[PDB]
């Protein structure tokens, strides 16, 4: 079957190129109680090698919980959302704090190192392998396709790390650098310790180079490895190997790869139709043009009465599975970067830019209809700043101009959160205007808010930013200038004779 | 069985072997003439300056051919170059000078209709080769006949060109042409597969003893140990690396890995002949190629460790025998026979062996399968009537508007510019599908040749691509993301247009004409002169082409017309589309 041969073969391939022994010379150098490093410097590759105690047996199986939060944990840029708490092995992060202090410097080095396009090598010895781990996951907070990424090699290290580390990098390009020579008769207790990435299983008729953890699991669950290593040289001129790992193992591999597989493809596919979707909303967002109110009151106004069944279908089924798919999107590439040059190569972005720029306000509306407050700093999901990041990375690569004399009837608003300032902005006014018993100092405040947010307002304007759509009569712009008209008392502003001068319905134009 | 697959009978071949033969004794070439049959014989240089050029930096000594000389031997919707072996291809351009009077003998030998075959010995089966590309696209491309149909057959040469150039030939439909025989032991096939630093030290030494000319040379046990090492360790490198890129699985470890290793990219290129002392084994397939020549040679158990290298030096001399006794000897094709589990064993091949030979054929009978289920959805009854919905529906009923379809779809004011948006997306869907597969390569090579893959294309660019102009500046994408021409215009017309191009000549393009035409409007005339002139030459040629229609083009709603009657009455009165 393919699995097996995809295995036996990088198995060899990782042989014959030669890492492993120049990695296990390096470690029977340092070889013949606490953590000891050198590094190699050579002409083709930068190496360390770091290395411990004999292990403590018992004092092995204690883990020590992190957190998000937690300024003791060095790691805070791999945990998220789904993941935000993982313990660690015990002693092998002790060892790592212990000697945090020159490998910065080294890790600052190694960095540079890495950025002059020179390949980088940590390994280790048995437990020495764990602490090797930890530091080039320390060095990989940073990971882009294109930027060279460290390489650990480990040699009969036991586990390190739980179900949660494991899932934080199950698919991550992160699994993709790390690589652990385990005897086939090494046996791991994995009931609370589990394994990560690209693992090879020794025999004595080959290597085995395994990636799906389960394997590994069924595997290895229940050494002098210069021997072993011999062993695959001769092996390396043996006319027979046999299957080595039972097949059942191999079916697990295979089903599990396709599923991966077609679950990849299936977003490509799906693309289409979401833009498709996207096209309806466009359908929508003219109609609702057409009648002076603008979509964003109109999607307001009907999620808080429902009764056209148009827009019960345009936010039950168009605008959520919008959301679920452009979720999935975020979640899924910023683990795995696609085509290298950028995440979401060429029309992920530009289609999920458009997606944020035309979807957010609806979810704004949602956002302030419910009673929450302050969308911009707390209320937008992870998806719409990753999308807006990530267009605003490119953005500024690419050579555009924008004409003064053209039509912007259809132009969508760059700053997507106009919406949530012009709804804090009403309530602030609701406030200044029916609270009482108020302070003056807060008045003021207030008073600042309101000076601010117009100031914001015209500087979007006179830039030739916001769609005219936001000058409708039923439109909560207009509702809001009515207000801030009625209590503005007669403060005169450029941006209030604009609206006085009722030059607001030649904008665009 | 042979000549019918691979269209040379046995004469020939004795034929070529012995003009091989005599081309020792020339200089660089040797000219044959057997009543209608003109053999090109090429001289071999054993020479380590004509394996690795000293000029050459790289690590294999292999450069990008000139796109100008060897324009078919390329990637067509990529764009990539092909790379062939820059000693080889220095030795084919010396010989080629007119002042070495080949060129007026192969003319003359075309003038006089004749079947003209290129052959060598094992360097001289290298130059073969590149002659053989060299006179394919110089003849055989301009006037195609049977009359012109060459043969190149070689024994023993080695690899001359990388993935692309088995690809390009594969394309074009040359690689039934070319025919390589290889013992099943000799070295030179597999030299090219190592390192130049691998082999560098004593490659001199095993050079000379390959001579036959001069056995002047004594055979030195270590120098040939080691040669033989390191080339098998270098083939077995790239031979599992080839197998781990099967299905492109476990690659971002392969990607790892490939950071740290370097591979010879040199791939097998044309049928090749596997010749035994019992059998014969014609193979076809580029990566079965590539994993028969690792697999074959290994040893049967440890104690022939010591007779195998020595033997193989051997047997780059024996292609004598084997053209004597090629008719005594059992055929049978590889990739044809559905059980080849006893040919490998015959062959000389392990079980592992015999497994990825085996997963190589299941790739392409993968990649044929999915040609036919690509084929199978493109020739369905809802794609095609939604590639007619847009000519027998949008584009009349926007002519009779006189506005035109480009701007009745970008001002969007009736039920069918959603239609024509929704069928748009999900032709491009179905397009992008595709388009991916084929940089994938997941197809066999011939796709991108077939006619029919291109004829669709093309309509479909013509009918659709101005439909995406017109989304592209309906919605002010051009004032977010730049020009359209930069990075707005999507891949797949790119590939189509540089496909129909390839296929039909063997604001640049034609159906971008309204991107241009929104870049030109708006500006004054002192700036947009010479852009404007440009345009309006190649109109007429669009017109001649079809690309674009006066019908549409010339209303007098369309955005087009409405510019260019804004332009200097001067210009306008000079124009040469004034009558319009």
């Amino acid at each position: 079957s393919s699995s097996s041969l995809k295995g036996s073969a990088l198995g060899k391939l990782v042989v014959t190129s030669g890492l492993l022994h120049s990695s296990w010379s390096k470690i029977l150098e340092i070889h013949n109680s606490g953590l000891e490093f050198q590094i190699h410097r050579e002409e083709k590759f930068t190496l360390v090698v770091f290395s411990a105690p004999p292990i403590c047996r018992s004092s092995s199986s204690d883990s020590t919980l992190l957190h998000v939060k937690d300024k003791e944990n060095p790691f805070p840029f791999l945990c998220s959302e789904n993941n935000p708490s993982f313990s660690l092995h015990t002693p092998a992060f002790n060892l790592f704090t212990s000697a945090s202090t020159s490998l910065t410097y080294l890790k600052s080095e190694l960095l540079q190192t890495l950025k002059s396009e020179k390949p980088v090598i940590i390994t280790g010895a048995a437990l020495g392998g764990s602490v090797a781990s930890l530091y080039t996951l320390w060095l990989l907070e940073t990971i882009e396709p294109t930027l060279k990424r460290p390489l650990c090699i480990t040699f009969g290290s036991p586990l390190i790390g739980d179900a949660s580390l494991q899932q934080i990098l199950e698919n991550s390009v992160r699994n993709s650098c790390f690589l652990h020579v385990v005897s086939a008769q090494t046996r791991i207790k994995m009931d609370f310790f589990k394994p990560f990435g690209t693992f090879l299983i020794c025999f004595d008729s080959g290597c085995v180079c395994i990636e799906d953890h389960v394997a590994v699991t069924e595997l290895l669950n229940g050494v002098d490895y210069s021997q072993v290593l011999n062993r695959l040289d001769q092996s390396m001129l043996s006319l027979a190997d046999s299957r080595l790992i039972p097949e059942d193992v191999i079916k697990g591999i295979e089903k599990r790869a396709e599923m991966k597989n077609l679950r990849f493809d299936m977003m490509f596919k799906k693309l289409n139709d979401m833009k498709i979707s996207m096209a309806y909303i466009e359908w929508y967002k003219k109609k609702c043009k057409e009648v002076k109110i603008g979509y964003y009151d109109r999607f307001k106004t009907q999620l808080a009465f429902p009764s056209k069944e148009f827009d019960i279908n345009i936010k039950n089924h168009h605008k959520s599975e919008l959301n679920r798919f452009w979720k999935s999107v975020v979640e899924e590439v910023e683990r795995r970067p696609q085509s290298d040059a950028s995440i979401l190569k060429r029309r992920f972005l530009f289609s999920g830019n458009n997606y944020r720029r035309m979807i957010e306000p609806l979810d704004i509306a949602e956002y302030y209809l419910e009673g929450r407050k302050e969308y911009r700093t707390t209320g937008r999901s992870h998806h719409y700043v990753m999308l807006e990041k990530w267009f605003g990375m490119e953005s500024i690569l690419i050579e555009k101009e924008r004409c003064k004399k053209r039509d912007l009837s259809d132009l969508l608003t760059f700053d997507s959160c106009f919406w949530a300032e012009v709804e804090d902005s009403l309530i602030v006014i609701n406030q200044l205007n029916t609270t009482v018993g108020m302070r003056d100092d807060v008045r003021e405040v207030l008073t600042r808010k309101l000076v601010e947010f117009e100031g914001y307002v015209w500087e979007i304007i006179t830039k030739r930013e916001v769609s005219p759509e936001i000058f409708l009569e039923e439109s909560s712009f207009m509702k809001w200038w009515k207000e801030y008209k009625k209590i503005k008392g007669f403060n005169s502003s450029y941006l209030t004779e604009f609206m006085n001068t009722r030059k607001y319905e030649s904008y665009g134009k | 069985a042979f000549e019918a697959l691979t269209g040379i009978n046995g004469d020939l071949i004795t034929r070529s072997w012995s003009a091989s033969k005599q081309a020792y004794l020339t200089e660089r070439y040797h000219k044959e003439e057997a009543g209608a049959v003109v053999i090109f014989a090429f001289q071999p240089s054993f020479s380590e300056k004509d394996f690795f050029d000293p000029d050459n930096k790289s690590s294999f000594g292999e450069i990008k051919l000139n796109r100008v000389q060897f324009p078919c031997m390329r990637k067509i919707g990529k764009g990539d170059v092909a790379t062939v072996n820059e000693a080889f291809l220095k030795n084919l351009e010396a010989i080629i000078d007119p002042r070495t009077s080949f060129q007026a003998s192969v003319e003359m030998a075309v003038r006089s209709r004749k079947q003209i075959v290129f052959t060598g010995h094992s360097s001289g089966g290298a130059t073969a080769i590149l002659a053989t590309v060299w006179y394919l696209e110089k003849y055989f491309i301009r006037n195609p006949n049977v009359y012109l149909e060459p043969r190149c057959v070689t024994f023993g040469a080695p690899l001359v060109g990388d993935s692309i150039f088995s690809h390009a030939l594969g394309r074009e439909k040359w690689s039934r042409f070319f025919v390589n025989f290889v013992s099943r032991f000799d070295i030179v096939p597999r030299i090219m597969l190592a390192r130049k630093a691998s082999v560098e030290e004593t490659l001199p030494h095993v050079l000379a003893q390959l001579d036959p000319r001069k056995s002047s040379v004594q055979e030195s046990e270590q120098r040939i140990t080691e040669f033989y090492t390191r080339v098998m360790r270098d083939t077995s490198t790239v031979a599992n690396q080839a197998v781990c890129e099967l299905t492109g699985s476990a690659e971002a470890f392969l990607e790892t890995l490939s950071s740290f290793l370097e591979l010879s990219p040199y791939r097998p290129a044309g049928t090749f002949v596997f010749s035994t002392e019992k059998r014969l084994v014609a193979v076809n397939n580029s990566d079965a190629i590539l994993q028969m020549l690792f697999y074959t040679s290994q040893a049967s158990d440890e104690q022939e460790w010591s007779l195998i290298p020595f033997r193989s030096i051997r047997d780059h001399h024996s292609y004598e025998e084997l053209v004597q006794s090629m008719g005594k000897k059992l055929f049978n094709h590889l990739d044809g026979e559905n059980s080849i589990e006893s040919t490998l064993n015959d062959l000389g091949v392990s079980t592992r062996g015999r497994q990825y030979v085996q997963a190589a054929l299941e790739e392409e009978k993968k990649r044929v399968e999915n040609q036919k289920k690509i084929i199978q959805v493109i020739e369905q009854e809802r794609f095609l009537k939604k590639l007619a919905w847009i000519e027998d529906e949008y584009k009349p009923k926007c002519q009779a508007h006189k506005n035109g379809y480009y701007d009745s779809f970008k001002v969007s004011n009736e039920e069918n510019d959603f239609k024509a948006n929704v069928k748009r997306a999900e032709l491009a869907g179905v397009f992008d599908e595709v388009l991916g597969l084929m940089k994938k390569c997941q197809l066999p090579d011939e796709f991108e040749g077939d006619i029919d893959w291109i004829k669709l294309a093309t309509r479909y660019r013509r009918l659709v691509e101005p439909l995406d102009i017109a989304n592209y500046h309906r919605h002010l994408k051009n004032e977010d993301t730049g020009p359209y021409m930069k990075r707005g215009r999507p891949t797949r017309y790119i590939y189509a247009q540089r496909g129909y191009e390839h296929y039909i000549l063997k604001s640049e393009c034609g159906s971008c004409f309204w991107a241009e035409v929104e870049e030109l409007k708006g500006k004054p005339y002192e700036e947009v002169e010479v852009r404007v002139k440009t345009l309006e030459g190649m109109l007429g040629e669009w017109i001649t082409d079809g690309e674009v229609d006066d019908k549409e083009i010339f209303l007098e709603g369309s955005t087009f017309r409405k510019w260019w009657i804004t332009l200097p009455k001067n210009h306008k009165s000079h124009s040469p589309l004034r009558d319009y």
